RNA sequence: UAAAUCGAGAG
């Protein structure tokens, strides 16, 4: 009810020490619902062309 | 490119080899596979399609030496044709009976 | 689906000051590139296609005698269904602050559907 | 045979074409909905005022 | 050693009838896999005309316009697909239509209270004027030469009965409709065939006599046209196999259980193909048949 | 005549700083008209 | 070049809960010409515990 | 909400024997089944494109805002 | 651009 304290902000969960240090959001990662697919070979991941367009890896050029 | 050669399968003696075909389905290729195998001197033959959301399909054809898979791929396409042909000149003689 | 969304052009002021922001066009320079989906009034045509970063309403704003345009926040894209207009139950004839515009989005089945 | 529904089709949409003019069919959908509205209206109305 | 001549000697048509929308032959002594490569090609492969694009002036009706435009699409329209050839999707939207791939329809229909009404009416035709609106009322406006190559035979729908869409006084409709030629397997609304299947000829084998009342039992398991009592002696036989489905409803008796099996002539297929229209079923199979020998010829003629 | 009243359902036309109101009724709330215009669509 | 995903990358799959460390686990790409989904192989769902009634999974891209 | 064009199924266009339906319905009193066999529908999936419809379009249509009430 | 609380859901 009242204003939390510096102490309130790292205590519990959804403090700073389990939040934001040992779980971060990250960037270069897609959600999505998942559908069954034979035809994969056991070792791959279908990946739909949207993520296939907005994830990207640095390549430096050789 | 409407069909192609896969180097990876070919043999250098030209017996064995795969071909794979764009815009394709198990409707050539079922019928070009049966085709194919009534031919006497193939000894395999098949049809695969990779992906059922890609067009595209897969023939490997090996034979028992004396003829490549290629001229094996030219016999079965001209036998499917003039099977074709046969039951085209029976449906339309049959159409001026009845 | 069908997503109504009411613009108010009256957020910026209370207590009866005079209105700022008003519906529509001025008198500057604005591209006409966004006279497509928009009428002389600043609002937009009955059954247009929006997508992301096309314009909504169009409103002149006196405090910086400028055209500013609020556009469609969503990357699906969407029909304009219906435009309401909401006059103020005021006994003074106030300029029209409050637009309800309704959108609709073509659901047809995609895999990954729950049926 | 007993098990026997039937689809009211020229009975439904004759009902669409025109609304009923005296009282609401289905009286089953406002029991749902009375413990509801007859416990708003019991406290305006009533015996005690 | 198989070869297209003994094929030719052993394949043989049996027509058991011919309509202007349905055709039930049959094929012998063909292989599962040309008869169901000719009902694929019928069901997804031959081309048809059907409303591609829809460009919308009004729809002040109470459906919206994807839905309209997609019935708009679904109407099969009765018009030949040779007199039209293929448009280029790689071409500009301002030039990829001509007059020699694209037909041209258009829908003005504006609804409005019809004032003579009799008194305490509810039928929505005494009531209104242009109330209920029909795929008839798509008009045909040729454009350019097609003016004259299509005066013999202008473009109708195939079913003119259909219900496109309802309407109330004020509201109105107007629209043109650019219907181009594409096959089956791009949409199902340019599929030709109501519907193509082919099914193998049931095989009832009595492999012991049924003589007696029983007969009029083994009779009753089968549609009537199938199992006949012997004239001369009461003994069943298979009259026409045609005319069963395989329902094995004689499966489910202890008494027939052992004297009777159910099989396929699985190299005779009868083929019942149901048109939608603008085809007549001889000329849909005759393309499947001429679809598959061009599909053979251009993969042989292609460098590999 | 760019708006229709919501209660009589006439249309009316509104120029700017006018009362945004039914001349034919009192009622406050107009619903934009659907206007002639291309919105081209595909059959699919 | 901040090139796209390729078939030759690899990516990290996660389901939630992560109960055991085989419910995260690398995945070689293949992209698909068609739809908004993850196909995964049957024999994955073993670990992932994952059916297909709407499940949702997390794919990661390391960048080095 | 209004009658589909065609069956789903196979695809035989049945948006045409609607109304037909409806007048063998209430003209001529017979049962769904026979009225559904004499409009030309055989397959079942056919046949409960007609058999199941619901018509809310009507329902809509009442809700007019462009003419007065 | 943010934060809680409440409510509704998915696996
Ligand atoms: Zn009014
Ligand atoms: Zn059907």
């Amino acid at each position: 009810v009242p204003i939390p304290g510096v102490k309130q902000a790292l205590e519990k969960k959804e403090g700073l020490f389990r939040k934001h240090m040992m779980g971060k959001r990250v960037n270069y990662a897609a959600r999505s619902v998942i559908s069954p697919d034979p035809n994969i070979e056991t070792n791959e991941i279908g990946v739909p062309p949207v993520f296939a367009v907005k994830l990207t890896y640095p390549e430096p050029v050789t | 490119e409407k069909i192609k050669l896969l180097t990876q399968a070919t043999s250098e003696d030209g017996t064995s080899a795969s071909f794979q075909i764009v815009e394709e389905d198990h409707t050539l290729g079922n019928a070009l596979r049966y085709v194919i195998m009534k031919n006497p001197d193939v000894e395999f033959c098949g049809y695969s399609i990779p992906h059922p959301s890609e067009n595209l399909l897969n023939i490997r054809i090996q034979t028992y030496g004396e003829t490549t898979a290629v001229d094996a791929l030219q016999k079965g396409l001209k036998d499917l044709m003039d099977l074709c042909d046969v039951v085209e000149s029976k449906f339309t003689e049959k159409i001026k009976s009845m | 689906m069908y997503k109504t969304e009411k613009v108010d052009l009256a957020l910026n002021r209370n207590r009866g000051d005079p209105i700022t922001q008003h519906f529509g066009f001025g008198n500057d320079e604005w591209p006409k590139e966004w006279l497509e989906k928009l009428d002389e009034d600043g609002l937009p045509y009955i059954g247009t296609y929006v997508e992301e970063g096309d314009p909504i309403c169009a409103y002149f704003d006196d405090t910086l005698n400028k055209t500013k345009i609020k556009t469609y926040h969503s990357s699906e894209p969407a029909y304009i269904e219906e435009v309401n207009l909401i006059g103020d139950e005021s006994n003074k004839f106030q300029e029209l602050q409050t637009v309800s515009i309704k959108y609709r989005i073509r659901r047809t089945p995609q895999i990954g559907d729950k049926f | 045979q007993a098990r026997t529904a039937d689809f009211r089709t020229l009975e439904r949409e004759s009902r669409f074409i025109n609304p009923p003019k005296d009282k609401s069919a289905f009286p089953l959908l406002q029991e749902a909905v009375q413990p509801h509205i007859g416990s708003f209206n019991a406290l305006t109305e009533g015996p005690d005022g | 050693e198989w070869n297209v001549e003994k094929f030719k000697k052993d394949f043989e048509v049996n027509i058991s009838s011919l309509d202007a929308r349905e055709a039930n032959f049959d094929l012998i002594n063909i292989d599962t896999s040309i008869a169901n490569a000719f009902r694929r090609i019928m069901i997804s492969e031959v081309p048809s005309v059907a409303a591609e694009y829809v460009y919308f002036f009004n729809n002040t009706s109470v459906i919206q316009d994807e839905v309209l435009a997609h019935r708009i699409g679904l109407v099969p329209l009765k018009v030949d697909p040779d007199m039209l050839t293929w448009v280029d999707s790689n071409l500009p939207d301002d030039e990829k239509f001509t007059d020699e791939n694209t037909i041209v329809l258009s829908l003005n229909v504006k609804c409005t209270r019809n004032p003579d009404a009799p008194k305490g009416s509810t039928d929505p035709k005494e009531l209104y004027n242009n109330a209920h609106v029909y795929a008839r009322d798509l008009k045909f406006e040729p454009q350019g030469r097609q003016s004259t190559t299509f005066a013999d035979c202008p473009v109708v729908p195939a079913d003119p009965d259909i219900l496109l869409a309802k309407l109330r006084p004020g509201q109105e409709i107007s629209l043109k409709a650019h219907c181009i030629l594409g096959i089956g397997g791009d949409h199902a609304k340019f599929s030709p065939v109501s519907t193509a299947s082919y099914r193998l000829l049931p095989q009832i084998n009595i492999l012991q006599p049924i003589k007696g009342e029983s007969a009029r039992r083994f009779q009753k398991c089968f549609p009537p046209g199938v199992i006949g009592i012997d004239e001369g002696s009461d003994e069943a036989y298979v009259k026409d196999a045609r005319k069963d489905t395989v329902s094995r409803e004689v499966l489910r008796y202890e008494e027939f259980a052992d004297k009777v099996k159910l099989g396929r002539v699985r190299n005779h297929f009868i083929f019942n193909v149901e048109s939608a229209g603008a085809m007549t079923p001889e000329e849909i199979f005759f393309k499947s048949v001429r679809i598959l020998k061009n599909k053979a010829e251009y993969l042989k003629n292609c460098p590999i | 005549l760019k708006y229709i009243c919501a209660e009589c359902s006439s249309k009316l036309s509104l120029s700017r700083t006018d009362a945004v109101r039914c001349k034919d009724c009192g009622h406050r709330i107009l619903l934009k008209a659907r206007t002639k215009r291309l919105v081209q669509f595909e059959a699919r | 070049v901040y090139r796209h995903i390729k078939n030759r990358d690899v990516v990290l799959m996660n389901r939630q809960p992560t109960l055991h460390k085989a419910s995260m686990m690398g995945h070689k790409v293949r992209v698909l010409p068609n739809e908004k989904t993850l196909r995964l192989h049957y024999a994955n769902t073993g670990a992932y515990n994952a059916d297909f009634d709407g499940d949702e999974m997390n794919m990661h891209f390391p960048q080095n | 909400m209004i009658v589909p064009v065609r069956c789903f199924s196979c695809g035989k266009v049945v948006g045409d024997k609607w109304e037909s339906y409806l007048n063998l319905l209430q003209e001529d009193e017979l049962d769904e089944g026979t009225a559904l066999s004499r409009l030309g529908l055989k397959r079942y999936c056919c046949r409960r494109m007609i058999l199941t419809h619901v018509d809310l379009i009507e329902k809509f249509l009442r809700y007019n805002p462009l003419e007065k009430r």
